[PDB]
């Protein structure tokens, strides 16, 4: 069997990343100094240039648009993108999305390869994979392993967590490139891998397109990823949860506090109130209601319905924008 | 600990 | 191309195990102790109980039978069953056998998903298998690889190995998990790896179904593998010391130890001995002689031949049953 | 589904090499020793025969010509070959080549398999690979991955390096083991891996069989690989330095250095020259350059046009016979 | 070599 | 100088005390067992008793009591001392002080050189002394160092401490040795040591003979220390937080929490109350009131005198015995 | 013998160092935060600062001027002196010298005990002595040692290094501390010691109060200490090396350099000079005339005769102020 | 009180062990290379002289007889003496005993102080010691100690062990030094130190003069110790062992071994026999039979009673030249 | 700090 | 990134 | 303990 | 490396 076709769509859109800091040269007995003059000195320099390869990026626009890991860009000087037919731009930053772990870079160039994308939705365990990427420096390294799973939440790396689990070996500076599908379309971002030794055991995580992708398209538009506010600290009920805080067999989240002066502080949310409903959505699983109040436009008037001392009480509160980590 | 801030 | 039907086929019959364990909770200056009353109270008991991941369980039967590796089983008091859809029982440890690294349980839930058999025969290096278990409390995963060799016995992991390899990702949280062929059909269960780092390096082992289910059954009925014993410690046959009456592994057993007072030993073998037949049969090999010991029945008389100082005895002995490790 | 087919006509052409010693037995305080007469003698051998694995070798021609790497015989006084059918032999040295890591072993044996070979050239990233070594000393076993990447170089591993990238699992005794294509075609010899544990990670290199070919029948007939010396050292000039007409590298590479009375160092060559040509070829790349000089036979008058203080220096100059590392 | 017990 | 007559006083009553627990006898594949005989047998026992040496112990009396600390004897069930002069016995624990870290041996020898008691408040700073112990199994050793402070507390080595403290070096195996003046006269008992590295840098400690003693003979006629309680756990009163009408130690000590059912519980004693008396006496320091407290006689009422809110409280008592930790 | 005299007049004039942070105080699941309101509130304490100990310094004046090492208290915003008597202030640092690794510290305080000098010109190797200092913050210790070499120089630790060495346990946190004479008086500043472990090995360097009393007068009259300036890089006269005019060795240094824009730069010294002469002083050794320079002051026109190439320079240079590391 | 003339005695005659490892100057890219050529040649040194000291050495006679340990000068070509006046002289190896781990060694220079002897039988546990040495290139540093024991045997570290053992901080670079008296009267060779830093931890481990000067002696004359050889392997009579009819002390020596073809193997000697008398001597210990044996010139024709079987049996021997490990 | 126990 | 050849 | 003496 | 080479003034 053979995935060079596949390789051969999708190799072209996944460039290295890579930023550079002056240093200072070894210094040597005989050498001029800036301080001293001695027997000799050098004919043109006093530093040298080292490069620090970064990890790798995903060319998503034929206008220049790249994605990446956030934690890839994160404190770059400079960010210079290395094409597969040997090009290279200086990128510009268009923002972060530390949150979801997601960098949007631009480039100007003519002649972008532009990577096909495929619905991450589609995907299934089992399904083959491709993660294209630059582990160790070595060069573009093409990997292959099947779908291990799929929506990969309580990993806690992210805020956010859909994580695709991938057997495909993904290995430190594979970073921000390209999983692909059998057919060679984008499902996701090399985003973190589980490991005693630092080296692939196979457990990759990957961003799916979908998220990558809302993401991507509000940094363009906006230069921040919105998100809504409630300003609550939120706890599940468990068994001993719910006795410590006096409701006998109650459900579901109970707050533990609530950010001083934010829009549940106005609204009248109380520490111990346990939330039923949001904004007419039941809040059954936090998760889902985290998610809810995120896509939730800021500077919105929801109504939160609250179980207080055993008596419901409705709320009204502001939503607010989400502050960054 | 199962906890969200939003 | 996928293994996506395979992973539907074989993904509802394999579980995760846990044990909980009690814990005494972290102390604060300010808050009632076991022993000391402080400014404040938690509401919570003084003893956390810490879920911990001791590994993966096939589901075998509907009637809620199960398996796993001794290694895993071995030493817990409680073990929780949970199944892909959530559901989550007790099991009670029905049988163990550390002589294959082997363990039943009996589960008792309805509409219980079994796991379709395969043949450990039929498989040929080569073959695509999958790994389906919980690493590193991940959730439950699948790894694709192929069959790397099979019989790998003479491992030193086990008494009894006949074990497969594969190149399919196996970590710790996989073991007395499924391996599974490219139908999902169970060919093994996956119990050790071969590691530098204690990850997956390509190497991994199962136990074959063949030798599970003649554990399993076994264990069913009686709650142990009744193993045949002579109480006979032996080693191989070099052709150097074949001088005499030379075959080079025929009859080519050395006796270089007896079990005290054992069925062996009360029949009259001395250390030296070289066994020419056990049972009626030819004794050219440990692990085939090993093996056919263990398959006779305890109080089955045989007669076993040994050429001594150059001339043949012929021996009767009572066959005992094997004592535990 | 399957690739039992491609290890059915692959796996028989592999062998495993190995060492053998001897090294007195355990010592007791009553056994007769060199040096002290004790209560008892262990018989009466005083040597005991430690074999040790080195790799595993690729069986090229069924006259009996292996190919394995030169770090799995280097240093081995003794090598027994033993291949898949049981047989074992002891082989002997036709050569080595360590600028290449690789070297060659002749055996004598009736009806020998023999690898089918497979263009280098004709693989494509992407295509699925298997891996035949003896990794770990557990036995052959057979490892399926894709092609990670071509054409490495720059791994420095070796003077000389085209290897292929494989995401097969290669672990420790898959050294000179052979990296096949799915049909059972030889692509590769296994030479070595990028690991941050010792263990495979999903990067591994081959050397290629076109490559491999050649150091072979070379080896097999002037018993060495000969290749061509100028005895230069050299480096890229830099843009900073390619302020002359040259556009940047174009025909241009900077002599470092020249090797003590080397056949440059006679033809007039002074460090600071820039190579604009050696033998008529352009070399703007020193790789390229160091290629062809090795292809150029001792003993050829060359010309070397150089370019010092701003003029052109056409020189001449007699290729030499590179010296051992 | 190595040692089988039964 | 020489210190030679210190030590001939002092060595001959310190010895070394050592455990023996049989050791299982290691295997050999020629020899016999109890599960299996083998060729050859030993004249020897099933198992050997190996010795390990705990630590150093001081004669303190001629009646065979030996005075050493409670970590060199805890949880060892044979005691064995070993005198300088070659004698060697069997010895009984008398009773163990795990809160001063001493513990009392009793053995019924003839002829035995007890100890020349000197006086531990009678030493400077400044005085020179000998450390007499068995560090590391190399033999009864004699070190010398000054005294480098004495009184040391707030170690968080033991629950009562009055430490001398050596740059005499001391290692493991000194514990339970003597601390000896320039005259030879016992000083203290060697205890615990500061160490980077685990060997002495200077900076030991042992326990004062006034202190060692007087638990001594309080283990002699009773088989413990017989201590006061109140089940009060006291903080240090900072000057900040006495603006309360309060001076920084002027009968302070704060409460963070009694001990449940405890003395101070029945009393009405409350976490967060200032003590400013107990029994009539100050209380400014908490280490000086723990140990009035462990000196008051059990069953004796007294009167605690505290600050709670503003306001003076009286509070009534009754000493209970200290229990163990 | 006993010195216990020499610790009453040595000790009191021996001050321990600490420095305070404040640190956000241990958090509770259910308490409010400067972020969020949880069920319960800690009584607003903020913080909880943390002192934190520095060393140790000596007291040099009644009107409580304390030298101490600059390693000790460089970075460190807050310093607070705790003496004997148990008195506490913030002192003010006066001045640093980086080139000694010494530093000076001002405090306000009625009837301190100063420290009586000693002349460390008199001290010789064998001397006993005794460090005085607060090692691992476990309060003043004083340990005694002997006097093991003097003049301790090319160590690699200062720039300017005159060392005592002793015998006497120096552990970390006895740096600014006492070295004195068996009659109490002070010899040296103790402040490095060479180490395996991090403890003391018995190798501990003091610098000697000769230079230390020197230096801390300079800081007190100008803030800082004023050196002579060359800005010439010199290495000794190789044996060999001394083949024209170098007889008797007169030239030991070697010019290696000079400080562009320097004093002896614009004076016309050029590197690969020979120095006979420097004010008419001997150049022989290079420690020698760095040391003669630094006592020079600025301002002062001098005479440096240098051979260049077999021929005598008279040349002529203004003393330059030193700059800082 | 001071040490200092003791000092001012056995200083002068210590010295220092240098040695020389051939080196070339290590590689910098423009400097011309052994095989290479550059624009700048290393001025006109090729290599560089690299000093690596071993340690001290005793200046024994003034006719240039040297004392150090035979670790200290294994494996050097040129030893160079370094006297504390700073002259330096070439050494050549008199002799070596790594059975007592020392060394002679023989210099040429007028005016060489001589070491004064003290007795090794006259010390006493608790008499103050100096230690003379150069620990970690520091330069010759005087330690100041007491005596912590005396006969050292038993250690492991030689073959002929009589050890003092020290409290003076003994270091690496400290080894064939001198241990002095409190006048300065040599009494031992610093050798070896029990650590787990790899520093010191106050036992350090002395050969004392009266062993020291016996071997040196022996190796001016013979240029050897040279020892009786019985070829016997000796083990203590086992107190159950005794039960035939033997002290455990008397005739405790017991034959383990008997060397082939040794002078004891060709007297009769079998193993299991009972040595009762050596050279008409009792045989009750191995360590002074041992002693005994080394002692007796090689060619004494001595007769060995030993106890074979329950009979008294009289044995002669010609007693051989000892062999070298 | 606050660790004495009576 | 300077690396060196030699032939 | 016990050990071995070689002479 | 005894040719220590470093000084400064």
């Amino acid at each position: 069997v053979s995935y060079a076709n596949a390789v051969s769509r999708a190799a072209p859109a996944v460039a290295n990343l890579y930023t550079t800091k002056m240093v200072s040269k070894p210094s040597h007995p005989l050498f001029d100094d800036p301080m001293f003059r001695r027997f000799f000195g050098d004919n043109l320099p006093q530093q040298k240039r080292m490069e620090s390869s970064l990890g790798s990026a995903v060319i998503m626009s034929a206008e220049g648009y790249l994605l990446t890991n956030n934690h890839v860009t994160a404190g770059a000087d400079q960010i210079i993108v290395a094409l597969r037919d040997g090009r290279e731009t200086i990128a510009q930053l268009v923002g972060s999305d530390p949150e979801t772990d997601l960098a949007v870079l631009k480039i100007d160039l003519k002649n972008l390869p532009a990577m096909t994308l495929g619905r991450s939705d589609g995907i299934r365990t089992g399904d083959v994979c491709l993660a294209i990427g630059n582990p160790f420096g070595v060069g573009q390294t093409v990997t292959m392993g099947i779908i291990s799973a799929t929506g990969r939440n309580q990993l806690g790396l992210n805020t956010y967590e859909d994580f695709i689990q991938t057997d495909a070996a993904i290995n430190p500076g594979n970073s921000g490139g390209a999983l692909v599908d059998a057919a060679g379309n984008l499902i996701g971002i090399n985003t973190a891998i589980f490991s005693k030794s630092g080296g692939s055991q196979g457990i990759g995580f990957a961003i799916p397109t979908k998220l990558a992708l809302e993401v991507m398209q509000s940094i363009i538009e906006h230069g921040q990823v919105i998100r809504g506010w409630l300003g609550v600290e939120v706890k599940a009920l468990t068994p001993e949860l719910a006795e410590s805080l006096g409701l006998g067999e109650t459900a579901g989240i109970v707050v533990a506090g609530v950010y001083r002066d934010g829009p549940a502080a106005r609204g009248g949310l109380l520490p111990g109130d346990v939330i039923l409903t949001i904004d007419k959505q039941e809040a059954s699983d936090g998760r889902r209601s985290m998610n809810q109040v995120a896509r939730t436009r800021p500077g919105q008037k929801i109504s939160i319905v609250v179980l207080r001392n055993g008596q419901k009480v409705n709320l009204t509160a502001e939503v607010g924008l989400r502050p960054p980590p | 600990e199962l906890r969200w801030v939003f």
